[PDB]
RNA sequence: CCGCUGAAAGCAUCUAAGCGGGAAGCCCGCCCCAAGAUGAGGCCUCCCACGGCGUCAAGCCGGUAAGGACCCGGGAAGACC
RNA sequence: UCGAUGUCGGCUCGUCGCAUCCUGGGGCUGAAGAAGGUCCCAAGGGUUGGGCUGUUCGCCCAUUAAAGCGGCACGCGAGCU
RNA sequence: CAAGUCUGGGCUAAGUGGUAAAGGAUGUGGCGCCGCGAAGACAGCC
C-alpha cells in the first residue's frame, strides 16, 4: 500500500487570455488547472489546484448568435423575482462575470468546489493587479 | 470613371472624387486592388454565400463612384391645397397642415432645395443618405388619402 | 393575414422570406400575408 | 444638486396672492462643509457639511481639525450630499430662491410595532356576522399544497416607521436669510426638532 | 409593424453584407433596503508599544491606550432587546 | 389517501397564465371624417356601486376607458363565516 | 465525471439537437429526366 499523498503543494500562478477564444473551450481548460488536475499528484479532498488569473477578458468570441440568445438568469425569493440578462449586457457590464460563470458550472459542487473557484482571478483588461509571478500560459 | 479615385485597403475601399470621398466598407471574399483604367470584382468559391455578395459588392462601388462625380438627385412633389415648403438656413420648413409646421434640420453632407415652393430636391454624395432622408420627408405626411395631398416622389397614385 | 397556410393569391403576389418567417407581398394590400 | 442640512421646526400657514399656503417652516443653519470627496481618491464626489453646532469640546477621536471650519464639529454630526462642490466656506439658505422646488428627506414618526390594516390599510375582519376573534386580522395568506409556502415580502405586522422618507418636489415659499429659516409646501416627513436634508428638486 | 440602400435571381425583394423608424411592454433614470457583497469594499480621523513566560507574537496572562461597556435621568425610539 | 387528504359559496389575503375587457403600438378594411370591424404585438397598470338568489353563474338598475377568461386541493375553515 | 477536446468523409445554422399533426414555403444540400437556346427574349426600356 502506497499513500503517494503529498504534503503541502507549493501552489502555481499563470496569466492566461487566449483574448479571442471561445468561451468555455478557455473555461474548461481553466478549471482542470483549478482542480490539481494536470499534475500528477492529482489528490482529490485538498485543492493542490494552481491560481489562475485571466487578463483581458471580455474579448471572448462565442459561436453561433448568443447575444440576446444566451440568457443568463437571477430568481430573487420573491415573487416575479425572474431577471433574464441576455450576453450581450452581460458583455457590456460586469464582462468579467460573463468567464466566471461559465467556468464555475464547470467545478465541483460541493465546499471545496466553492475554494477552488477563489483560486481563479478574473480581469476584463489587460493589466493583473497582483505581481505575484505568473508563468504565462499559451 | 474619370477626376475620381479608387484605393483599396483590407475590408474597406477608399473613392475620391470631384464632390467628395466616400469608404465603401467590402467583404474579404474578394481580392480587388486599383485595376485598370476601370474596376473589377470577382468572388472565389461559387458558392451561395459567395454569389450573393459578389454583384452587391460591385454596386455598392458602382453607387460610391457616381456619387463623388456628382450623384445627388432625388426629388419631393408636395400635393393638396394649404402644403408648402421654404427653405431657412439649410433646413426646411414644410407645413403640411399639422396645427403646427414641421421643421427638418439636415444631416452630414445634404443640401435640401426649395426650387418652387411645392418641389423640394435632396443633395448628396451618397445615396443611402438621400435615400434615406426622402422617406423621413415622405413619412412626415405619407400621401394616400383616399387621394390627392401629401407628400409624393416622382412615382404616382391609384385611384 | 396570419395563418398556417400561406399561399400565391394572383400572379401579382410575392413569397418572401425575411427574417426567419415566410410573407407575401402582392400589389394589391389585401393579399398580404404572414405565416403564423 | 444643492443641500443642506436643517431642522423640522413645525407648521402653520400663510397667506399669497389670497390663499391660505400652509407651510413647514425649516431652519438650516449654515453648514460647515468639513470634506469633500473628489473623485480621485473617494471615487464618487459629494460634500460633507455639518449641522448643530454647539459642542463640549466633547471631540475624542474625530479630533479632525484638518478642515477650517473644524469649529468644534456639529451635535447633529455631519452628512453628504452627493454630487455638490460649492463655495468652500459654510452653505447658507441664500442657496435657494423662492419659487424653487425641492426633495426633502427625514424620519417618519415610529409607530411600533403595527397592525396589519394600518402598516397596510388591510380590510381587517368585519366587525359583527361573522365570528369575533378575527375583526383586525389578515385573513388568509396562502394557498395550499401548491406552494405549500408563504412569498417573500408578504405584507404582514411589524415595527412601522421610524424610517427614512424622502417627500419630493416641494415648493420652497419663502426663504430667511436673516434667521436660516426656510419655508415650504408644508407636510415634511418626521416630527418637529427632527433632522432633515433638503435637496434641489428632480423634475429635471 | 414601416422603411433606406441591396445581391443570390440582368427584374423584384426591409436582408443574405450593412443603415434608419417603431409600443402603457424590456433596461436605465426616481423612492427605499443593502458589504454575512465570508467576493465581509472605500475615505477621514484617532491609539499605539514587550511589561513576563511556552515549541517563540499569543496559541501569553496581568495592567493599559484611543475608545467601549455596566449603573443612572430620559425620548414623537420601543413588546423585550 | 377510509388507525380521516373538512367536501359549495361568501369574506379576507393575494400570486400567476394570456387564449387581452380597458389603456399603449400596429397591418387589412366593404377605412371619406368621426365611429366600427378584423387580425397582429403587448399584462405595466386598471378592470365600479347596487336589486334578485345560499348560490357559482346569470338577468336587471346606474355608471364606466373597461366593466376580461382562467390556474393556485372548483387557491385560502390550525384565518373568519 | 473515469476514459479521445482521436482520425477520415458528408450534412445542418435552427441552440435544430434539447421530444407534436394536417398543412404551408424562390430554407438548404445530393442524386434523376425532360423542355429547349448564333428558327441567338429567360429577366429587363419601343
Amino acid at each position: 500500500m502506497k499513500t503517494y499523498v503529498p504534503k503541502q503543494v507549493e501552489p502555481r500562478w499563470v496569466l492566461i487570455d487566449a483574448e479571442g477564444k471561445t468561451l468555455g473551450r478557455l473555461a474548461t481548460k481553466i478549471a482542470t488547472l483549478l482542480r490539481g488536475k494536470h499534475r500528477p499528484d492529482w489528490t482529490p479532498n485538498v485543492a493542490m489546484g494552481d491560481f489562475v488569473v485571466v487578463v483581458n477578458a471580455d474579448k471572448i468570441r462565442v459561436t453561433g448568435k448568443k447575444l440576446e440568445q444566451k440568457i443568463y438568469t437571477r430568481y430573487s425569493g420573491y415573487p416575479g423575482g425572474l431577471k433574464k440578462i441576455p450576453l450581450e449586457k452581460m458583455l457590456a457590464t460586469h464582462p468579467e462575470r460573463v468567464l466566471e460563470h461559465a467556468v464555475k458550472g464547470m467545478l465541483p459542487k460541493g465546499p471545496l468546489g466553492r475554494r477552488l473557484f477563489k483560486r481563479l482571478k478574473v480581469y476584463a483588461g489587460p493589466d493583473h493587479p497582483h505581481q505575484a509571478q505568473r508563468p504565462e500560459k499559451l | 470613371p474619370k477626376g475620381v479615385s479608387v484605393e483599396v485597403a483590407p475590408g474597406r475601399v477608399k473613392v475620391k472624387g470631384p464632390k467628395g470621398e466616400l469608404e465603401v466598407p467590402v467583404s474579404p471574399e474578394m481580392r480587388v486592388v486599383v485595376e485598370e483604367g476601370v474596376v473589377r470584382v470577382e468572388r472565389p468559391s461559387d458558392e451561395r454565400r459567395h454569389k450573393s455578395l459578389h454583384g452587391l459588392t460591385r454596386t455598392l462601388i458602382a453607387n460610391a463612384v457616381k456619387g463623388v462625380s456628382e450623384g445627388y438627385s432625388k426629388e419631393l412633389l408636395i400635393k393638396g391645397i394649404g402644403y408648402r415648403a421654404r427653405l431657412v438656413g439649410r433646413a426646411l420648413e414644410l407645413t403640411v397642415g399639422f396645427s403646427h409646421p414641421v421643421v427638418v434640420e439636415p444631416p452630414e453632407g445634404i443640401t435640401f432645395e426649395v426650387p418652387e415652393p411645392t418641389r423640394v430636391r435632396v443633395s448628396g454624395i451618397d445615396k443611402q443618405k438621400v435615400g434615406q432622408v426622402a422617406a423621413n420627408i415622405r413619412a412626415i405626411r405619407k400621401p394616400s388619402a383616399y387621394h390627392e395631398k401629401g407628400i409624393y416622389y416622382a412615382g404616382e397614385p391609384v385611384r | 393575414k396570419v395563418r398556417a397556410s400561406v399561399k400565391r393569391i394572383c400572379d401579382k403576389c410575392k413569397v418572401i422570406r425575411r427574417h426567419g418567417r415566410v410573407y407575401v407581398i402582392c400589389e394589391n394590400p389585401k393579399h398580404k400575408q404572414r405565416q403564423g | 444638486m444643492k443641500g443642506i442640512l436643517g431642522v423640522k421646526v413645525g407648521m402653520t400657514r400663510i397667506f399669497r396672492d389670497d390663499r391660505a399656503v400652509p407651510v413647514t417652516v425649516i431652519l438650516a443653519g449654515p453648514c460647515p462643509v468639513v470634506q469633500r470627496r473628489t473623485p480621485e481618491k473617494d471615487g464618487y464626489t459629494a460634500v460633507q457639511l455639518g449641522f448643530l453646532p454647539q459642542n463640549p469640546k466633547r471631540v475624542n477621536r474625530p479630533l479632525k481639525g484638518h478642515f477650517a471650519k473644524a469649529g468644534v464639529e456639529p451635535v447633529r454630526i455631519l452628512r453628504e450630499i452627493r454630487d455638490f462642490n460649492p463655495e468652500g466656506d459654510t452653505v447658507t439658505v441664500e442657496i435657494f430662491k423662492p419659487g424653487e422646488r425641492v426633495d426633502v428627506t427625514g424620519t417618519s414618526k415610529g409607530r411600533g410595532f403595527a397592525g396589519v390594516m394600518k402598516r397596510w390599510n388591510f380590510a381587517g375582519g368585519p366587525d359583527s356576522h361573522g365570528a369575533h376573534k378575527i375583526h383586525r386580522h389578515p385573513g388568509s395568506i396562502g394557498n395550499r399544497k401548491t406552494p405549500g409556502r408563504v412569498y417573500k415580502g408578504k405584507k404582514m405586522a411589524g415595527h412601522y416607521g421610524a424610517e427614512r422618507v424622502t417627500v419630493m418636489n416641494l415648493e420652497v415659499v419663502d426663504v430667511i436669510p436673516e434667521e436660516n429659516l426656510l419655508l415650504v409646501k408644508g407636510a415634511v416627513p418626521g416630527p418637529n426638532g427632527g433632522l432633515v436634508i433638503v435637496r434641489e428638486t428632480k423634475k429635471a
